[PDB]
C-alpha cells in the first residue's frame, strides 16, 4: 500500500512554504544572471544530474554558487516548482524546451509527463517536427508513435518546410518503410527529388542511398536526366555510377496502393455468443468478409464518418455498467488503418447516443444523439477540431429531432428528420428552412452522392425513395426498388464506386436474411442488379448495424475465419 | 559537425579523464564534460566514444596499477592492492557518473553492460585474474590465513577488505570470488585440518 497520507501533505506544502519564503537555501542556482535559492534535496527527489553534481566529490560539492549554462529560466523555474509542489502546467508552446531541459537535467517523471502530453499532441501540422525532435533525443516510444503517425501523414501532405530540414538516417528509415500510405509510388519519388534538389551538393553523397531504398520502376525511366541537370559540373563518378546501378534491391509494390473500396460495418451479429456484438466488413471487389478490431470496451450505440481523407472516427456510445445494465459515455476514438485498432482521443462534452458523425472543412458533426441533458436545447450540436483536438460548440439547430440522419453537400450540413430539414451554414454558423418531405418516415439513412441528397427508405422500413435537389430545393420521387413482397428490406445508403448503391437485405416468412446489392441508374431512376452477395461468405449481421463508405488495407486485416 | 570537432572534443575528453584518473580532480569543470559527452552522445557516436573509454581504461591500468602491483609483491602487497583498489573505485564514481548519462541511452539500445560494471570486468581481467599476480596473491592469502590458524594472530581487517574487494568484483553474484577464493582455501584447510585430526587421534583420548 502507502504510508500516512496526512503527514505526506503537511511536509509537501511546508516544504513549499520554505521554498517560496527563502530561508533554508544552501545551494543557489546561476542561469543567465536570474537567482534560483533551492535545496539539495528537492533538486535530488526529481533530478538524476544533481545527484552526480552534489553527492559526487567534485568542486561544487562544496561550492554554494553553480552557473547552469545551456538552460532556460522558465523551464527551470517550472521544473523546480514541480518538484516543490507537483503541479507540471503543461501548455502547448513550452513542451518542447521542457523535453530538453528534462533530458539534460535526467529527470525521470517529468520525462514521462511530458511524453504522455507529446504522445497525445502528435498531429498534421507538428508530425515533422515531433519526430526530428524524437531523433534528436532518444525516444524510441514517441519515434515509433510519431513514425507510424508520420509516415501516414507525410505522404498526404508532403509539403511541410522541415521536411527538407532532416537527418539522412531519418529520411532513409521513412523512404524504405512498407507503411507508406500513397495511392501511387511516383509521388515518393518525387518527394525524394525535391529534398535532394533543396541544397548544394550536400545531398549528392546522400543519393547515392536515398534512391537504393525506392523501387527501381522509376529508376529508369524519367527524374534521372533532371538529376543530371542538377549535377555537379566535370563530375563523372555518379553520372556512369548510376547507370549501371539498378540492378540489384528486388522491384517490389508497396503497401500504400492496397486500399479498396470497401464497407465497413459495426456492431453486426457476434458469431461466437460469448460477445454481444462485433465488427465485420465486406470487400465489393474482392467478395470476401474481413474482420474488424472490437469496437472500444464493446461500445454500442456509436455512429461512424470517414473523411474525405479517408479516416474512421467513434463518437458517442454507451458501455454496459459493471439483466439490463448500460452507461453512456461521451468517450472519443480513433481507428488506425494499419494497426487494426482503436486509438483513443478527446472526448466530447455531453454523452450521446446514436450520434450522426458528419465530417466537413475538416471537422467532424456530431448532431443530436439522446444527449443527456434535456434543457431546452435538447440538441447539443457540436463540431470537433482535428488541428487543435478539442471540440467547439456550434448553433443549435432550430427544432428538436429524434432518430435523424445527417449528409454534408456543398460544404454544409444537411440533417434530415421525419419530415424537416435544416441546412447548416458553417460560414455563418446560422441555419436555413428547407423544403418538407410529403411522406411520414423515420429510422432511415441517407447518402450524398454529388449535389444531391437520397433519402432511402424509411417508417420496418420500405422502398420508397425521396430525391432532394440542392440546387433546386425540391423533395421529388423517382421509383420504388423491386423486393421480393412480404418481407422486410433493411436499406443501407451508400456511394461506391462514383455511382449510388444500395445495401439491401432481406428477409422472407420462414426464411433466412439474404444479402444483395443493387445499382441505381440515376438518368433512367431504376436498381440494376450490381453485385449478388453469396451466403456462404456473408452471414446474419442483424439490425441495429451500420454501413459506411472507406478504404482498407486487406493485407494489415486478417479473413474472418466462419462457416457458410 | 564535422570529423574533426568531434576528435577534438573526444581527446579533450581523453586528457581530463586521464587527469582525473591521476589523483588530480580538484581543478577541473564538470560542467564542460557533461555537455561534451552531451554533445558527442547526440551525433550517435557512442560507439566510438565507448571503445575509447574501454582502451584508455586499460592502458591506464596496465601503465600504473599492473606495473605498482608487480613492482610491491612483497612490501604491503595486500596494502598496495587495496590502495589501488580504493583509488579505482573513487576514480570510477566520476568517470561513471558522466558516462551513467551515456549508459542511460547507450545500454537501453546497445544492450551493454554499464560503464562501472565494465571498469570491473576489465580491472578483474587485467590485475586480479593476471597470469602472475592471482597465484602471488592466492600464495600470500593462504600463507597469512595459515599462520593465523597457527595461533598466532595477525592482520584481519585487511582480509575482510580483500574478501570485499573480490565480492564486488564478481559483479553479479558469487561466481569468481567463491572460485578464486575457497578452491585453493578449501584444499588447504583440508589438509590442514586432516593433518589435524590424524595428529589429535594418537596424542590425546575421546575426553
Amino acid at each position: 500500500r502507502q504510508i500516512n497520507t496526512e503527514y505526506a501533505v503537511s511536509l509537501l506544502e511546508q516544504l513549499k512554504l520554505f521554498y517560496e519564503q527563502q530561508l533554508f537555501t544552501d545551494i543557489v542556482l546561476i542561469v543567465e544572471g536570474t537567482e534560483f535559492p533551492c535545496h539539495k534535496m528537492v533538486l535530488a527527489t526529481c533530478s538524476s544530474y544533481f545527484r552526480a553534481m552534489f553527492m559526487s566529490g567534485l568542486s561544487e560539492s562544496k561550492q554554494t554558487h553553480v552557473h547552469l549554462r545551456n538552460v532556460d529560466a522558465a523551464t527551470l523555474q517550472i521544473i523546480i516548482t514541480y518538484a516543490y509542489t507537483g503541479n507540471l502546467a503543461m501548455n502547448d508552446s513550452t513542451v518542447e524546451q521542457l523535453y530538453e531541459t528534462a533530458c539534460f537535467l535526467q529527470v525521470e517523471d517529468v520525462l514521462q509527463r511530458c511524453r504522455e502530453y507529446l504522445i497525445k499532441k502528435i498531429n498534421a501540422e507538428n508530425c515533422v517536427r515531433l519526430l526530428s525532435f524524437a531523433d534528436l533525443f532518444s525516444c524510441e516510444e514517441l519515434k515509433q508513435s510519431a513514425k507510424r503517425m508520420v509516415e501516414h501523414k507525410f505522404t498526404a501532405v508532403y509539403h511541410q518546410d522541415a521536411f527538407m530540414q532532416l537527418s539522412h538516417d531519418l529520411l532513409i528509415d521513412i523512404l524504405s518503410s512498407d507503411n507508406l500510405n500513397v495511392e501511387k509510388e511516383e509521388t515518393v519519388r518525387e518527394a525524394a527529388m525535391l529534398w535532394l534538389e533543396y541544397n548544394t551538393e550536400s545531398r549528392s553523397q546522400y543519393l547515392s542511398s536515398v534512391l537504393s531504398q525506392i523501387r527501381i520502376d522509376a529508376l529508369s525511366e524519367v527524374t534521372q536526366r533532371a538529376w543530371f541537370q542538377g549535377l555537379p559540373p566535370n563530375d563523372k563518378s555518379v553520372v556512369v555510377q548510376g547507370l549501371y546501378k539498378d540492378m540489384p534491391k528486388f522491384f517490389k509494390p508497396r503497401l500504400g496502393m492496397t486500399k479498396e473500396e470497401m464497407m465497413i460495418f459495426i456492431e453486426a451479429s457476434s458469431e461466437n455468443p460469448c460477445s454481444l456484438y462485433s465488427s465485420v466488413c465486406y470487400s465489393p471487389q474482392a467478395e470476401k468478409v474481413y474482420k474488424l478490431c472490437s469496437p472500444p470496451a464493446d461500445l454500442h450505440k456509436v455512429g461512424t464518418v470517414v473523411t474525405p481523407d479517408n479516416d474512421i472516427y467513434i463518437a458517442g456510445g454507451q458501455v454496459p455498467l459493471k439483466q439490463t445494465a448500460f452507461r453512456t459515455v461521451n468517450c472519443f476514438y480513433w481507428f488506425d488503418a494499419q494497426q487494426n485498432t482503436w486509438f483513443p482521443k478527446t472526448p466530447m462534452l455531453f454523452v450521446r447516443i446514436k450520434p450522426s458523425l458528419v465530417c466537413c472543412e475538416g471537422y467532424i458533426y456530431a448532431i443530436g444523439g439522446d444527449s443527456v441533458g434535456g434543457e431546452l436545447n435538447r440538441r447539443t450540436v457540436e463540431r470537433y477540431d482535428t488541428e487543435k483536438d478539442e471540440w467547439t460548440m456550434v448553433s443549435p439547430l432550430p427544432c428538436a429531432w429524434q432518430w435523424s440522419a445527417a449528409v454534408v453537400v456543398h460544404d454544409c450540413i444537411y440533417v434530415m428528420t421525419l419530415n424537416l430539414m435544416y441546412c447548416y451554414f458553417p460560414r455563418s454558423d446560422s441555419w436555413v428552412e428547407m423544403a418538407m418531405r410529403q411522406t411520414s418516415r423515420s429510422f432511415a439513412s441517407a447518402a450524398a452522392f454529388g449535389d444531391k441528397i437520397f433519402y432511402i427508405g424509411g417508417l420496418g422500413s420500405s422502398v420508397t425513395v425521396e430525391i432532394y435537389d440542392v440546387n433546386k430545393n425540391e423533395w421529388k420521387m423517382a421509383a420504388n426498388i423491386p423486393a421480393k413482397r412480404y418481407s422486410d428490406p433493411c436499406v443501407r445508403a451508400v456511394v461506391i464506386s462514383n455511382s449510388l448503391c444500395v445495401f439491401m437485405r432481406e428477409t422472407h416468412l420462414n426464411e433466412r436474411a439474404k444479402y444483395v446489392t443493387y445499382q441505381y441508374d440515376l438518368e433512367l431512376d431504376r436498381w440494376s442488379l450490381r453485385q449478388h452477395i453469396s451466403e456462404r461468405v456473408l452471414w446474419d449481421l442483424g439490425r441495429d448495424f451500420r454501413c459506411t463508405v472507406g478504404k482498407l488495407y486487406p493485407s494489415c486485416l486478417e479473413e474472418s475465419p466462419w462457416k457458410p | 559537425m564535422d570529423e574533426k570537432y568531434v576528435n577534438s572534443i573526444w581527446d579533450l575528453l581523453k586528457n581530463a579523464i586521464q587527469e582525473i584518473q591521476r589523483k588530480n580532480n580538484s581543478g577541473l569543470s564538470f560542467e564542460e564534460l557533461y555537455r561534451n559527452a552531451y554533445t558527442m552522445v547526440l551525433h550517435k557516436h557512442g560507439e566510438k566514444l565507448y571503445t575509447g573509454l574501454r582502451e584508455v581504461v586499460t592502458e591506464h591500468l596496465i601503465n600504473k596499477v599492473r606495473e605498482d602491483v608487480l613492482n610491491s609483491l612483497n612490501n604491503n602487497f595486500l596494502q598496495t592492492l587495496n590502495q589501488a583498489w580504493n583509488d579505482h573505485q573513487t576514480a570510477m564514481v566520476m568517470i561513471r557518473d558522466i558516462l551513467m548519462y551515456m549508459d542511460r541511452v547507450y545500454v537501453q539500445q546497445n544492450n551493454v553492460e554499464n560503464v562501472y560494471n565494465l571498469g570491473l570486468i576489465i580491472f578483474r581481467d587485467q590485475v586480479v585474474r593476471y597470469g602472475c599476480i592471482r597465484d602471488h596473491l592466492r600464495q600470500t592469502l593462504l600463507d597469512m590465513i595459515a599462520r593465523e590458524r597457527k595461533g598466532e594472530v595477525v592482520d584481519r581487517g585487511a582480509i575482510r577488505n580483500a574478501c570485499q574487494m573480490l565480492m564486488i568484483l564478481g559483479l553479479e553474484g558469487r561466481s569468481v570470488y567463491e572460485e578464486d577464493f575457497e578452491a585453493p582455501f578449501l584444499e588447504m584447510s583440508a589438509e590442514f585440518f586432516q593433518m589435524e585430526s590424524q595428529k589429535f587421534l594418537a596424542e590425546n583420548s575421546a575426553s
